[PDB]
């Protein structure tokens, strides 16, 4: 397994949640990222 | 005597509220007003495409705000759309009160506003930055409107080719305010940059874009990083600094690369055309993944000679430096060039355009400059020297010289004094020492015999972060005092925000919260009058760059390193509910990519948010309509008001 | 520009926990300074007893 | 006639550098100055005599240094300061003391065991912080205070370091121990730290019990929430169960709820359980749930592994059921005002429990424009305009959190007094500072306000300023002021010399409308960072590509002054973190030195007089305008 990207799920937030990533088998450091879209308090992107 | 005031923004977006401000002035205690306010087409007939928004005013409440909607419906209904040149719509506010007290000719009043069709955001995302011919691509597009909250709104996204053909589009109906799609670039695509767009779908010019390259490529295993030791040269004919580079190799994981670099030199024009030393080549070992190179002065004089060219004519060329290192013993070779190393006469630089123009007599002028180094990080500590000539106010020029060392981003607020009765201002102002940065800025002096001056202070000359209040001590000077308040107003993303009414005392300061609907800018209008002319100033705040409203903290806890198969706890946190866009990306496609493409960070955010502002310039002006017309607003009273904006951009 | 750097080398124990190093400086010119804590997590994942 | 002027700090230092400023106004020439230092009670001896000439080229500005020698001749030990001005002379008496110096003691840790070694060192500094060498005795006490250990050292050629070490025998008094140090020539002042001994406890892993906030709010629908967190000893987090149970506590009768009783999974290693409302009220059968307050809650936890049979127990008693958790209070706010001018407060909310308070927002009742937030030292800073008239200003902070309703916020209230003018004359000065926090290398520009009569404007050329700081005089100078402005910038640079908060006082002087002599003065105080003058940074010198393994070699780098003396200690972080009581950290040691200040009213005072000696000044003048002499060593209480 050697993809270029994965992860590209939209996942909510009830306040909190923890998600379980098995890293592919490639040998590189992955970046990333994540946005938000809340009702009550906007966008706001997260640190890579 | 009496008059009634009346503020709005300079450009209205349909289908976005309006937030017309509307003041009383010089009402005896025993009247009270009541009216309304609404939009109004001039050229079909005078029909209100808009719900019209009543105000009542007395002498205990002179002013009130008041937003006034610009529903779609109404708009297109009036023919405000079918307008054959010039988009403008004019807003009025009648009141029986005018006729019965003023006895005016008529009791209309009101400005012309601009209309444009604008509205909310967009912010497009794809899978990976630089795609393989023949690869899927996956994007995902959300929708905010202008409060920043998500969006239900119908957006029309569209993909376009290299060549600037469109290949797909799509209308969409978001319940969740993102929209997910996948295409497939086709096989026989030509490398080149391909362009998504989205728009609302009422809204003709609401489009936001991104961008994507498509090339043949294969993902790189590791990366060359070529660095200057400064990041320019020193052309002076004094001297000319030395040429140093450091070459650093590493694998995308972290290990250093042992390997042979490879290394070219020769000259590059802004043009785009590269001259190569048939020479001065360098071809030395990786030690710890890294190699020092140099290019003696002697070797490169001894080059331009036998170019037939003196080092006179370095003035925009630049060094290019080429590399390409080869790995032992895997054998795979990469390459890397530097096209950012320009030849300079001077290793500062300055930017005077934090600096007002035109400010008022009989107060201090602030100077407010931002050394940065030449291609790089804003300087600390370097000395900056100010020669500010007061000319003739009726004698001699008068010379005054002050020093002062940059304190941290580069930041130096200069009070150079003035004195009354000023006729211009001359300011040349040097950087750094030896090979200075000279920068020159000329000021003129208002009309004399105005109704007076207003200052506004600012106490602290750094840029605020959110939540923390901020102080400025309004002031009248060179005027008479006969009026009792202060009128302040704020302007942030070209909404009026905020309207208050200060009481005048000696050195009145007033204090502004610094919520998280007034970022990244605003505007802090005041103005008084003094008879029966308005006297205004204005100011420009830059609130600092920071946290978001919200928050999202992607942590996983402990070490970096890790090994394929492993499983990842990932924890996500935010304040409320919010649909988290999650994606993971590889860091090997940034080294294949030939240009930089940052993704989508708070800065981008951050510029749309402000790009709907129709504020220009820091802020001050030689009467009060100028101010406001430099503000962003829209101000008609009876006997005063601020021609229509020509453009949408500020000249 | 001021600044004195030395590099010393440290034999770290064999305890599985964080440690915090505190620095404290004394000079005659300047006074006394303190330093922040300086975080060294020692990990370890297969431990035979 | 030309008035001369002689300023010099409050209190004088033996054998330290005292800096005596020295004016003449409207007097022209040059002025020879001669100035001598005698014993008040009789003038017998001489202790210093320094002269100096003023020069009308630096307007008759000028700073003679002298040192009182520690002579001892005679005993509230006073000397006179006679200034022969030309013909004229000016004669002030001052009070004079003597400091000692400060000491520091590190400990590594906070709780030992019997057994374990006690490693600590004595750091000598003067009131510059600057190594000095004396002899300092060292004392180790038990709860009994009997001195165990004693020790009589010299630091002279350590360079200001006393390095000590404790053996604890295995059977020792269980309880607080404490370490007593002191100088030999000053056994007056004793500096003390204090540790524990306690008895060898170990579990097999450490559980952590605390909730979200600090207290309970009785009309929370939301309830008690509690966060339950678990991890090793080795630092890998737990995974089992939880048994968590409540309970009420009427002073020291503990009804424990039994409905409260839950179950919850500890995943990821923490866990999260709320108590409801209904439950707390259903368990004491009272209907008035106002009655519960001043009841503190406790909370009970029981983690039990989920592989083998561990468990550990964790509790956390004492959460506050309160109606009014927030407290306001008063800072540093001056006390008098001038009026028509804007007038600087600042304030200080805290919890129940008397920590510092976050996010809270304050805003001043009736203004509504003036609100802020609450910052991490609990210090929010407001701005007020005052009324033009001279009737005292009554000014009311509230705490403007939404969770509470309006009966149930802080409220504090102050009054002020306006400034006295000297003859009814609304002569006034002003000086606008920013009210932040400033850094060494950044530029402060100090905005001079004046008002008056539109008649002797032009009779001030000048305003005279003077800094302070540490308790001696740091600079002076003068701001030359072309006539008809009324507002003067004074770019003002700061170095590592302001590192603590420094005061500024300023005035000017003119003859007056009916003929006398009129002295103006205002006064302000800056906080600036609170840092070393130096640096000291500890990184890794190696790589960082590695986490560091077990027993293998790791290389430090250290960044510091040249010439300095490091000195290190390492521990395991677990102790570090229960040590918040007391630390050795820049910010304590600053607030050691801001505690010996020789003025303690913010920043002014009723009369010119009164600002002069509340910044810890003097001013006396060939005219018959001084300031009251000042005889106590320590000002009235706050
Ligand atoms: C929107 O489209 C116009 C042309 O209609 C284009 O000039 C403009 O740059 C676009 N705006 C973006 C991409 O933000
Ligand atoms: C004292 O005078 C000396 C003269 O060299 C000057 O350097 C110093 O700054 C002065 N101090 C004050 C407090 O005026």
């Amino acid at each position: 397994f050697f993809p270029e990207n994965w992860l590209w799920r939209v996942e909510t937030v009830d306040r909190f949640q923890i998600l379980t990533l098995w890293l592919p088998d490639s040998l590189t450091t992955w970046e990333i990222h994540g946005l938000s879209l809340s009702k009550t308090k906007g966008l706001c992107v997260a640190t890579p | 005597k009496p008059r009634l005031l009346l503020f709005s923004p300079s450009v209205v977006h349909l289908g976005v509220p309006l937030s017309v401000g509307v003041q009383l002035q010089d009402v005896p205690r025993g009247q009270v007003v009541k009216g309304s306010v609404f939009l109004r087409n001039p050229s079909r007939n005078n029909v209100p495409c808009s719900p019209k928004v009543d105000f009542t005013l007395s002498s205990e409440r002179d002013f009130a705000l008041l937003s006034l909607q610009v529903p779609l419906k109404d708009a297109k209904s009036c023919g405000l759309h079918q307008l054959l040149r010039g988009p403008e719509v004019q807003l009025v506010a009648h009141s029986p009160w005018l006729k019965d007290s003023l006895s005016r000719t008529t009791n209309i009043q009101g400005i012309n506003l601009l209309f444009s069709s604008r509205r909310g955001h967009l912010f497009l995302q794809t899978d990976q930055p630089i795609y393989n011919p023949g690869q899927r691509v996956r994007y995902r597009v959300f929708a905010l409107d202008q409060k920043m909250r998500p969006s239900t709104d119908t957006i029309t996204v569209m993909v376009e080719n290299s060549h600037g053909l469109r290949v797909r589009k799509k209308e969409v109906y978001m319940p969740s305010s993102i929209f997910q799609d996948d295409f497939v670039i086709p096989d026989i695509s030509e490398p080149g940059t391909w362009k998504i767009s989205a728009r609302f779908s009422d809204g003709l010019e609401s489009n936001s874009s991104t961008q994507f390259e498509v090339k043949k490529y294969v993902l790189p295993n590791f990366e060359v990083k070529i660095t200057p030791g400064k990041p320019y040269i020193l052309t002076v004919p004094g001297h000319l600094d030395e040429m140093q580079l450091d070459i650093q190799a590493r694998y995308i994981y972290g290990k250093p690369v042992q390997g042979v670099a490879y290394v070219r030199f020769g000259l590059l024009d802004e043009d785009g055309k590269k001259t190569f030393f048939r020479g001065l080549e360098s071809q030395t070992k990786l030690v710890n993944g890294q190699s020092h190179i140099s290019l003696s002065k002697a070797e490169f004089q001894d080059a331009l000679e036998k170019l037939n060219m003196g080092i006179t004519d370095l003035q925009g060329l630049r060094l290019y430096v080429a590399a390409a290192i080869i790995e032992s013993p895997g054998g795979e070779m990469e390459e890397a060039e530097l096209t950012s190393w320009y030849f300079v006469s001077s290793p500062f630089s300055l930017d005077l355009s934090k600096t007002k123009r035109h400010l008022v007599p009989g107060a201090p002028f602030l100077l407010q400059a931002l050394v940065r180094e030449m291609s790089g990080s804003p300087a600390s500590g370097i000395p900056v020297k100010v020669s500010a000539t007061v000319s003739s106010p009726g004698s001699v020029p008068e010379v005054q010289d002050i020093q002062q060392n940059t304190d941290g981003s580069g930041q130096v607020s200069i009070p150079i004094i003035i004195p009354q009765t000023i006729s211009e201002l001359q300011l040349s102002v040097s950087a750094g020492s030896p090979h200075p940065a000279i920068a020159r800025l000329t000021v003129a002096a208002p009309p004399s015999g105005g109704p007076g001056f207003l200052s506004i202070e600012r106490p602290d000359s750094r840029p605020p972060r959110v939540g923390d209040t901020l102080n400025l001590n309004l002031r009248a000077v060179g005027s008479g005092a006969t009026f009792s308040h202060y009128y302040y107003m704020i302007l942030s993303r070209g909404q009026i925000v905020f309207m208050n009414r200060e009481p005048k005392r000696t050195l009145t300061s007033v204090s502004v919260f610094v919520d998280h609907h007034l970022a990244p800018s605003f505007y802090f209008v005041a103005f008084y009058y003094h008879g029966d002319h308005p006297v205004a100033n204005s100011l420009r705040v830059d609130v600092q760059a920071g946290a978001c409203e919200g928050k999202l903290e992607l942590s996983v806890d402990g070490a970096k390193q890790y090994r394929n198969g492993e499983s990842v706890k990932l924890h996500l946190e935010t304040d409320s509910l919010a649909l988290v866009a999650l994606g993971a990306l590889d860091t090997a496609l940034y080294a294949a990519g030939s240009k930089s493409h940052k993704p989508l960070n708070m800065g981008k955010v951050f510029e749309a948010m402000n790009s709907y502002d129709l504020g220009c310039g820091p802020g001050g002006g030689d009467s009060a309509l100028q101010v406001f017309q430099a503000a962003g607003l829209a101000f008609s009273d009876g006997d005063q008001w601020t021609l229509s904006r020509k453009r949408l951009s500020c000249p | 520009n001021g600044i004195s750097t030395k590099l010393m080398n440290i034999f770290l124990k064999d305890s599985i926990t964080t440690w915090e190093i505190l620095a404290v400086s004394m000079s005659d010119k300047k006074g006394i300074c303190v330093a922040d804590p300086f975080e060294v997590t020692v990990m370890q994942d297969f431990f035979i007893d | 006639s030309p008035m001369y002027s002689i300023i010099t700090p409050n209190i004088l230092r033996l054998e330290s550098e005292e800096t005596m400023v020295l004016e003449a106004h409207d007097a022209q020439g040059d002025v020879p100055v001669t100035v001598t230092v005698h014993d008040f009670p009789g003038k017998k001896l001489v202790l210093s005599s320094e002269k100096t000439v003023l020069t009308p080229a630096t307007n008759h500005m000028g700073n003679v240094t002298f040192t009182i020698p520690a002579n001892r001749e005679f005993k509230n030990k006073f000397v006179t300061v006679q200034a022969t001005f030309g013909t004229q002379v000016v004669e002030k008496v001052v009070l004079v003391s003597l400091q000692s110096g400060y000491l520091f003691i590190q400990t590594d840790k906070t709780i030992y065991t019997p057994g374990s070694t006690v490693l600590y060192r004595i750091f000598t500094v003067n009131h510059k912080l600057l190594p000095v060498g004396r002899t300092v005795m060292v004392n180790i006490e038990n709860p009994e205070g009997i001195p165990v250990k004693q020790d009589s050292l010299s630091s002279q050629n350590q360079l200001g370091v006393l390095p000590l070490s404790w053996d604890i025998p295995e059977l020792v008094n269980m309880g607080q121990w404490k370490i007593r140090a002191y100088y030999e020539n000053s056994p007056q002042q004793v500096f003390s730290t204090e540790f524990e001994v306690k008895e060898y406890v170990l579990p097999s892993f450490e559980v952590i019990v605390e909730p979200t906030e600090k207290f309970y709010y009785i009309y929370n629908e939301k309830g008690l929430e509690v966060t339950i967190t678990a991890r090793f000893l080795y630092g890998k987090k737990v995974e089992g169960t939880a048994f968590v149970i409540f309970g009420i506590q009427d002073g020291e009768q503990r009804i424990s709820l039994p409905e409260s009783l839950k179950r919850i999974p500890i995943e990821d290693g923490s866990g999260e359980v709320v108590l409801s409302r209904k439950v707390l009220l259903d368990g004491v059968q009272n209907l008035r749930a106002e009655d519960l307050v001043g009841k503190s809650l406790y909370v009970s936890a029981t983690v039990i592994l989920h592989s083998g049979s561990d468990m550990v127990q964790a509790e956390r008693s004492g959460i506050p059921i309160v109606t009014s958790p927030y407290q306001i209070h008063f800072t540093k706010t001056p006390k008098y005002f001038k009026p028509g001018m804007p007038f600087d407060l600042m304030v200080f909310v805290t919890n129940p429990d008397g920590s510092p308070a976050y996010r809270v927002p304050v805003a001043v009742q009736g203004e509504d424009t003036v609100q802020s937030l609450t910052q991490g030292d609990g210090v929010a800073k407001l701005s007020i305009n005052t009324h033009p008239s001279q009737k005292p200003l009554s000014i009311t902070v509230r705490t403007k959190k939404q969770e509470l309703s309006e009966a149930e916020q802080a409220t504090r209230t102050m009054q002020a007094l306006p400034y006295s003018t000297v003859g009814n004359s609304n002569n006034y000065l002003h000086l606008s500072v920013l009210r932040t926090e400033l850094r060494p290398g950044e530029t402060l520009n100090v905005n001079f306000l004046l008002r008056m009569d539109r008649a002797h404007e032009a009779k001030i050329r000048y305003y005279t300023y003077l800094i302070m700081n540490k308790g001696r005089l740091l600079k002076a100078g003068r701001q030359v002021r072309e006539p008809g402005q009324d507002l003067v910038v004074l770019p003002l640079s700061i170095t590592t010399d302001f590192i603590p908060s420094f005061r500024l006082v300023a005035y000017y002087t003119l003859i007056g409308a009916s003929g006398q002599r009129e002295v103006v003065a205002d006064s302000v105080w800056v906080d600036v960072k609170d840092s070393c003058v130096g640096s000291l940074v500890v990184k890794s010198g190696q790589s960082e590509d590695r986490q560091p393994v077990p027993g293998q070699q790791m290389t430090l780098k250290i960044e510091g002054d040249h010439g300095a003396r490091v000195v290190l200690v390492a521990v395991d972080k677990g102790v570090f973190v229960l040590n918040k009581k007391n630390k050795l950290t820049q910010s304590k040691i600053w607030d050691v030195v801001e505690k010996a200040d020789i003025g303690c009213t913010p920043g002014s005072g009723k009369d010119y007089a009164g600002v002069f000696s509340d910044a810890g000044l003097t001013f006396t003048s060939s005219s018959g305008q001084q300031t009251a002499q000042r005889a106590e060593l320590q000002c009235p209480q706050p």
